[PDB]
């Protein structure tokens, strides 16, 4: 039993219901979770943990604009819904689940061989370091002007002098 | 049974192992909060707790029991979600970040060449459930020390961070393992006097322990995030606030002081030399020694978690935040390219063996 | 590194479960067209330990095999079987001499690796008999190549990085050499 | 510029908390002192013959 | 002419072999057109996806089923738990089928 | 959005009904309506009227405004133009 | 004055500290070489008389891809991940019993089942457009039409 | 003139010293980071005075012999 | 389900809830990026996830800015 599916199931439901904005922040956080938990089971260990290092500083940072925004309106607000509809349309909704057509690319399992040529092992991180810092340096560096312009751009929306 | 009850040991051993993992890493935070009040005790020329238990043993005991044993405050019964989710998200979140502590070489339940990242990205999420307390409650002073919980995290996040980076590099590695083996003929509390000073400032800040304790000031905002908690969410937030207090004691003997390396190492191989290694008597010993070395270094910080907590004053947050953005951060960043430079100067770049 | 990939075992069982692995054998043998040959039966510890006496004894048949592999250009498996028989007969002779020739000094020495993380630095004493007993007996030099002889990692006398944990073993056998053969 | 300590004077006291870790110092010496506490009901305090208390 | 498809530990991975010897062909000279690369480029789309060799096996399964062979008599036995790779299975001359130990390596 | 959508036959007519719930002389209520004399209203009745028209438009008369009102047309001219709809969150309007 | 009342609780997290060292080095160690004995259970648990001392294996750490090929390279000699074994020559039913993992290629669960990050401009063109399937279709169909020649 | 601000330009000593009494978060965190460089610049002297640069680790891959393949190798034959 | 657009129902009814859509949108990519580029053992593109992470936080950020002095605006009588 993939247990996965049952948490984005959960997950849907929620976000159907939500109805302030501190339920937002929290389907956020209710997303990344089974993102970090799946990358770190399946494919890439390594940015299961880079999407935690930097989204949960993000997160917070989001939570705390919600604090200084709350404007009391969707507490006391009434919603309609219907149970029933909300389950009809996550019972369609879960029924197609083929993002892709190629019925022999999801049905036919492939394998690799290993060889033994890379003596020099490293990880991940250590190859995409070397490559980002060696021939991509370029991209890197437009980076490292683009997160200078948002501390100029942030401090001349917010500061009042 | 016999062979049924012998193999069945086997399929259960790994689970024990883990039992025993936990139930070490508890004893020693139960007793960090005994230890807390003996030291604070006898420094305020008091004696703390001596009378729970033969001389204060059973206090952290009592503590425990007694909280479990009270009364759940929430407005309905269907309302656990409220005041439960935060406290386990933050116990979850400390208690996971133990599984890269290696309390020997490859004793950690794991081993990954991402450990630091592991490390630093599981504390993170404890810090999201510290706020979740304050869920648009109508009490002032949960929302209040809410507030202050970001402002604390934005100051110590990036410092924290940026340290340990500057300990991974001169080690290229981001395994926990590595860094410590690395340690072999130096401890980094030698090249990096002032890096350990600094990790030990984040912690403070990071475990909101005084002087840095803005989130629980009792003189200000009662008990800050805690003071509508009550009976058991109230044990899981304080078990799992000093659980990080170990956990930062290890991590700074472990980047700073050798981790589980011996003091001495003719001491070490003289106590070994008397076990024969061809029996399982040895490696009990050699796992008590090293991770004696390990309690050794990782006791002294959480004396001095308590020793500063009995001799500095509390320092409000916004100059907690200008301290960490005007002073930390400048340093930080000097070293992190003071310490590449040294290195290729003198064609000593790391690499990983 | 221990990234996850389609080529071997994985970390957990969960990723297997993700990934809906099937572990899969092949019972059909290699086709009697090609000659047989008996595998090398060694395990990590042992061939780790006979690394570089497999170097010093092989160096024509390994540069050969990897000379056939860029030759192939692209047919690399195919065209080099009867260079790989030659590579894995050479490796087993070896192994063989070892197992007659410095039993007790080979043994002794991937002993200590297996206690010791597979790390050449933490043996050093142990290597130091084998090195002296394949010498002697299968004229076999350990060199590390690109480096002055006298700059050799495994020759230095006073190394920076040592074992945590002494081997016994590799303790009693030192000092019994000691005792005897230096005299 | 009118100041009697150099600017390294100042920054090394700074830096590495000179009077931070005086404090702990001093704190560290309590430690080691023989505490205050007496052990009520086994012990008691010293009274006085002009007292007042129970009628 | 940047790299492109880098394994994971620095070197070529499995399929630039197959990019190269498309970039060789679309630029050298001595092609009048295109067409001469075109069998290099299904190769090279062949080594990521393996599309037409999924294809193949669909009908290889098809076609048994029609004519009635059984799956598990013209496969390849498998495995699903590697707690189960046991000696007895891997055909050890001592062999046993208890579990194997995959919790510390 | 932030504009009033007040018509004077709606004013009047919403006046009318909340002046219809209290206890007046008559129940034929125009904007000549005065309240001392057609509705018979005193000191406190007045201000309760006031009140209640103020709850019903949302407005808040001034002091000198409602010390000096006499009929019923003048509240109807007051409310047409001091009216403003309440300022809505940061989300109301843009979404 | 040393207190010695206020340096229990300290005794007690050092013995805190031992008991998870003193368990996890010893236990995990002498299950890696209670493994490494052979093939199956007789010879694991029981002790032979000739065999001479107990020599053990001691947990690793900082592994990378050729450690994964070399466990599972013991593991088809010995039966276990950290086997022993220096004989120059391997059994015959070690050339028969590779073992090849297949795995399918499917996107994460997340991927296509978030109400919200399975949508995309080319995300629905993949799932309810025909137009790329019906061209990549017409590649296999080639395969077979071609064998004749 | 008892404590003006210095003039970069003009006293450059007395300028250094206003920022090393008044913002020592700023000179000495910039002193240290000067020392990167610094040290990068004197490479070139140990190069000529302590001791060369290392050979290079092979991490290329295996080190092919650069001939051709000798076309004379017996031994071990099936 | 996702061509009647059902996503419509499911994002909040905040300017803060839009913004939370545009992340895992983006986030969406980025894990494409990252299944791609293990399944092919390609490092470039690995790369790519690692921009797109940045960069969705620099945008992130900007935005906020913006939805901060958005509402301070609101909020400038400040008499006190
Ligand atoms: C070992 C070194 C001490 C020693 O030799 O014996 C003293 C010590 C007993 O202290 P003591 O007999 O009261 O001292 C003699 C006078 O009473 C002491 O009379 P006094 O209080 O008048 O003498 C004062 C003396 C304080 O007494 C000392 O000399 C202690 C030395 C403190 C520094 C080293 C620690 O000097 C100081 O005040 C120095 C304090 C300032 C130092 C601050 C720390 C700087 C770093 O004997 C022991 O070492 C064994 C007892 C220790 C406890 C063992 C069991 C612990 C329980 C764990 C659970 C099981
Ligand atoms: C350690 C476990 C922590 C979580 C345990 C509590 C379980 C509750 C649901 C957790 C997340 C599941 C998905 C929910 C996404 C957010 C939607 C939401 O609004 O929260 C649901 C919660 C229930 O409120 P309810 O009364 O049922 O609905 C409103 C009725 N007018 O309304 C609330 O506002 C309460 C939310 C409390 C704070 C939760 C913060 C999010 C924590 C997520 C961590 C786990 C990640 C998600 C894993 C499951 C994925 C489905
Ligand atoms: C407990 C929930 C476990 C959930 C689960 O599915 O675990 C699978 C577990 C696999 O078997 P395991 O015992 O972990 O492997 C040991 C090999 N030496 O198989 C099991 O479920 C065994 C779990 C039983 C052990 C529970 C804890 C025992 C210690 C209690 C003290
Ligand atoms: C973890 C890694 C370790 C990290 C820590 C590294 C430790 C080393 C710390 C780096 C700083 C070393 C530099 C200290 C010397 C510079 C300070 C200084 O000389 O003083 C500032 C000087 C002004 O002179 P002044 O001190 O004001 O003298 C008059 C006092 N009334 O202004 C000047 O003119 C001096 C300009 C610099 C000249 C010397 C170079
Ligand atoms: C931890 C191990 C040391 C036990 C301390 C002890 O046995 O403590 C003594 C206990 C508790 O009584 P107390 O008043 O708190 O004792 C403190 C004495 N003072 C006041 C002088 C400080 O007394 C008893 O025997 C009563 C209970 C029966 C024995 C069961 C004890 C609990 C077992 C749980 C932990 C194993
Ligand atoms: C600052 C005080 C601690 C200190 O000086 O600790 C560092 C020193 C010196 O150890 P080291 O040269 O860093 O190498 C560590 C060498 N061992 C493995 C023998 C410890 O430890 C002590 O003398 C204790
Ligand atoms: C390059 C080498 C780096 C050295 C590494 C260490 C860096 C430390 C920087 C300290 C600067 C400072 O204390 O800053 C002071 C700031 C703000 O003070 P201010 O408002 O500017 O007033 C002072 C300026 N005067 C004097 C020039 C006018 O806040 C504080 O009081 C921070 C107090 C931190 C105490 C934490 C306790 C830690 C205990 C550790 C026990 C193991
Ligand atoms: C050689 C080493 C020493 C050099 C010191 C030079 C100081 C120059 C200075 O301070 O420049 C002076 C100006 C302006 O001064 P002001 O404070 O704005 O006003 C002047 C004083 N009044 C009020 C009397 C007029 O400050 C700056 O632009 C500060 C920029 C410093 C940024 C440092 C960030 C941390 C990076 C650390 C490395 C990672
Ligand atoms: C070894 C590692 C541990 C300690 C590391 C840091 C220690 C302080 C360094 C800065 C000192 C400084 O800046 O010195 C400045 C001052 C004194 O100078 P002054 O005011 O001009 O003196 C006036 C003129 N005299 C020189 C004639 C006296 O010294 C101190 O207050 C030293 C206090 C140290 C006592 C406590 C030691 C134990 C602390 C706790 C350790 C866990
Ligand atoms: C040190 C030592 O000899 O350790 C013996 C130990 C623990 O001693 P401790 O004083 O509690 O260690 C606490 C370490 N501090 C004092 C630095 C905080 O005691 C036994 O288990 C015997």
């Amino acid at each position: 039993m993939n247990l996965e599916i049952l948490d984005l199931s959960i997950l849907g439901f929620y976000s159907l219901i939500s109805s302030n904005s501190f339920e937002s922040i929290a389907i956020l956080v209710a997303t990344i979770m089974p993102v970090i938990t799946e990358l770190w089971y399946n494919y890439s260990q390594l940015f299961a943990l880079l999407y935690t290092l930097i989204y949960v500083g993000a997160v917070v940072i989001l939570f705390v604009f919600i604090l200084s925004v709350i404007n009391e309106k969707e507490e006391y607000e009434y919603e309609y819904s219907g149970l029933f509809i909300l389950i009809l349309v996550l019972l369609l909704d879960d029924l197609d689940d083929n993002e892709s057509n190629d019925n022999d690319y999801n049905n036919v399992y492939i394998t690799d061989y290993a060889d033994w040529f890379n003596n020099y092992n490293e990880s991940d991180l250590s190859v995409i370091g070397n490559l980002l810092f060696t021939e991509y340096a370029l991209l890197l560096l437009i980076i490292s002007f683009i997160l200078l312009m948002s501390i100029i751009g942030l401090i001349l929306i917010v500061k009042k002098d | 049974m016999l062979n049924n009850l012998f193999d069945f040991i086997e399929y259960i051993e790994y689970w024990l192992i883990i039992v025993a993992f936990v139930a070490s890493v508890l004893i020693v935070v139960a007793y960090l909060t005994v230890a807390e009040r003996k030291t604070m005790g006898y420094m305020q020329r008091r004696l703390g707790p001596n009378a729970v238990g033969y001389y204060g043993v059973l206090m952290a005991v009592a503590d425990a029991l007694k909280l479990l044993s009270k009364e759940i405050v929430l407005p309905h019964n269907g309302d656990i979600i409220y005041v439960m989710s935060g406290p386990l998200i933050s116990l979850f979140s400390v208690l996971l970040s133990w599984a890269v502590i290696p309390f020997g070489p490859g004793l950690s339940l794991l081993d990954s060449e991402y450990s630091i990242i592991y490390l630093l990205a599981s504390g993170s999420i404890g810090v999201f459930g510290t706020v979740i307390v304050g869920w648009m409650s109508n009490s002032k002073y949960t929302v209040l020390a809410t507030v202050r919980t970001t402002a604390q995290l934005i100051s110590y996040e990036l410092v924290l961070t940026t340290v340990v980076f500057i300990i991974a590099l001169i080690v290229s590695s981001l395994n926990i393992n590595v860094i410590i083996e690395s340690q072999y003929n130096i401890w980094y509390i030698i090249p990096f006097f002032p890096l350990c000073l600094i990790f030990f400032i984040s912690a403070l800040a990071e475990t909101a322990r005084p002087p840095f304790d803005n989130v629980e000031a009792e003189s200000e905002l009662v008990s800050g995030h805690m003071t509508e908690l009550s009976a058991s969410p109230f044990v899981i937030f304080f078990l799992s606030e000093y659980c990080s207090m170990v956990l930062m004691s290890t991590l700074t003997a472990i980047f700073f002081f050798g981790g589980y390396l011996p003091f001495s190492n003719t001491i070490h191989h003289l106590i070994l030399n008397l076990f024969d290694q061809h029996s399982i008597y040895y490696f009990i010993i050699e796992g008590i020694l090293l991770s004696g070395y390990l309690a050794i270094k990782a006791n002294f910080f959480m004396f001095s978690f308590v020793w500063i907590r009995a001799a500095a004053p509390r320092l409000r947050y916004d100059l907690l935040i200008l301290f960490c953005w005007y002073v930390l951060l400048p340093i930080v960043f000097a070293i992190v390219v003071f310490a590449p430079g040294i290195l290729y100067c003198f064609d000593a770049l790391p690499v990983i063996i | 590194s221990s990234t996850h990939t389609n080529d071997s075992l994985n970390s957990s069982n969960y990723v297997d479960k993700l990934k809906d692995t099937h572990f899969v054998f092949e019972n059909d043998k290699l086709p009697s067209e090609i000659p047989d040959v008996e595998e090398v039966g060694a395990t990590t510890a042992p061939l780790l330990s006979a690394a570089y006496f497999i170097g010093a004894k092989c160096q024509d048949y390994n540069d050969d095999f990897m000379l056939c592999q860029k030759e192939a250009k692209g047919n690399g498996p195919i065209d080099c079987l009867k260079e790989g028989r030659r590579v894995t007969r050479c490796a087993s002779g070896v192994l063989k001499d070892l197992n007659t020739h410095c039993s007790d000094e080979f043994r002794l020495h991937w002993q200590c690796l297996s206690f010791s993380n597979l790390e050449y630095k933490n043996c050093r004493k142990a290597e130091s008999l084998l090195n002296k007993c394949v010498f002697e007996k299968m004229n076999l030099v350990k060199k590390i190549p690109g480096i002055p002889e006298d700059r050799q990692i495994h020759l230095k006398q006073n190394p920076v990085l040592k074992p945590v944990a002494l081997h016994q073993d590799s303790e009693v056998a030192f000092k019994k050499a000691q005792n005897e053969n230096s005299i | 510029e009118e100041s009697s300590e150099s600017a390294l004077s100042k920054a090394t006291k700074w830096y590495l908390l000179s009077e931070i870790f005086r404090g702990l110092y001093i704190t560290l010496e309590m430690y080691f002192r023989a505490p205050y506490t007496i052990y009520y009901p086994f012990e008691k305090g010293p009274v006085s013959p002009r007292f007042r208390g129970e009628h | 002419a940047p790299l492109q498809q880098v394994g994971r530990h620095g070197g070529p991975n499995k399929c630039f072999g197959e990019f190269q010897r498309v970039v060789e062909c679309m630029t050298n000279a001595k092609h009048d057109s295109y067409e001469p690369c075109n069998n290099l480029k299904n190769d090279y789309l062949e080594c990521r996806k393996h599309k037409v060799e999924r294809y193949k096996a669909f009908l290889m399964q098809k076609h048994a089923e029609e004519l009635g062979k059984d799956p598990e008599e013209i496969g390849a036995p498998f495995v699903r738990k590697r707690r189960f790779l046991t000696s007895k299975t891997l055909g050890l001359v001592d062999g046993d089928d208890y579990e194997i130990g995959v919790e510390k390596i | 959005q932030s504009a009033s959508t007040l018509t004077k036959e709606d004013v009047l007519t919403r006046s009318v009904s909340v002046l219809r719930g209290f206890e007046v002389k008559t129940k034929d209520i125009d904007l000549q309506t005065t309240f001392v004399q057609d509705l018979g209203m005193d000191s406190l009745d007045l201000n309760d009227a006031l009140v209640a028209l103020e709850e019903e438009f949302d407005v808040v008369f001034d002091d000198k405004t409602a010390n000096e009102i006499k009929t019923v047309g003048e509240v109807v001219d007051f409310v047409l133009a001091n009216y403003l709809p309440t300022e809505q969150s940061i989300n109301h309007t843009i979404r | 004055m040393i207190p010695f009342e206020a340096l229990i609780p300290y005794a007690i997290m050092f013995a805190g500290f031992c008991l998870g060292g003193g368990v996890m080095n010893s236990a995990i160690t002498a299950d890696i070489t209670k493994r490494a004995r052979g093939p199956n259970q007789e010879i694991k648990r029981n002790v032979g008389e000739d065999e001479g001392p107990r020599n053990y294996t001691k947990p690793r750490y900082n592994t990378d891809q050729w450690d994964k090929y070399f466990a599972v390279r013991d593991l088809r000699l010995t039966g276990s991940l950290r086997g022993q074994s220096d004989n120059a020559v391997a059994e015959e039913s070690f050339k028969t019993n590779s073992i090849q993992p297949y795995s399918n290629t499917r996107r994460p669960w997340v991927l296509r089942r978030h109400i919200i990050m399975k949508n995309s401009p080319t995300k629905w063109a993949r799932k309810y457009s025909s137009r790329r399937d019906e061209r990549e279709q017409e590649i296999k169909d080639d395969y077979i039409r071609g064998m004749g020649e | 003139a008892i404590g003006d601000y210095p003039v970069y330009y003009k006293q450059p000593i007395r300028w250094l010293s206003y920022h090393a009494h008044t913002r020592p978060h700023v000179f000495y965190a910039i002193a240290v980071a000067a020392l990167g460089p610094v040290f990068m610049m004197a490479t070139p002297l140990r190069r000529k005075f302590l001791y060369d640069d290392h050979e290079p680790l092979p991490a290329n891959g295996y080190p092919l012999p650069n001939r051709s393949r000798d076309k004379t190798l017996t031994g071990y034959d099936d | 389900m996702d061509l009647i657009l059902l996503m419509l129902v499911a994002v909040g009814l905040n300017i803060i809830d839009i913004y939370i859509m545009i992340e895992i949108l983006i986030m969406g990519c980025t894990v494409n990026t990252i299944y791609s580029a293990s399944l092919d053992n390609d490092m470039i593109g690995l790369i790519y996830s690692l921009i797109q992470i940045i960069i969705a936080g620099v945008e992130s950020a900007i935005g906020l800015s913006i939805l901060v002095n958005y509402n301070r605006i609101r909020n400038s009588e400040e008499i006190e």
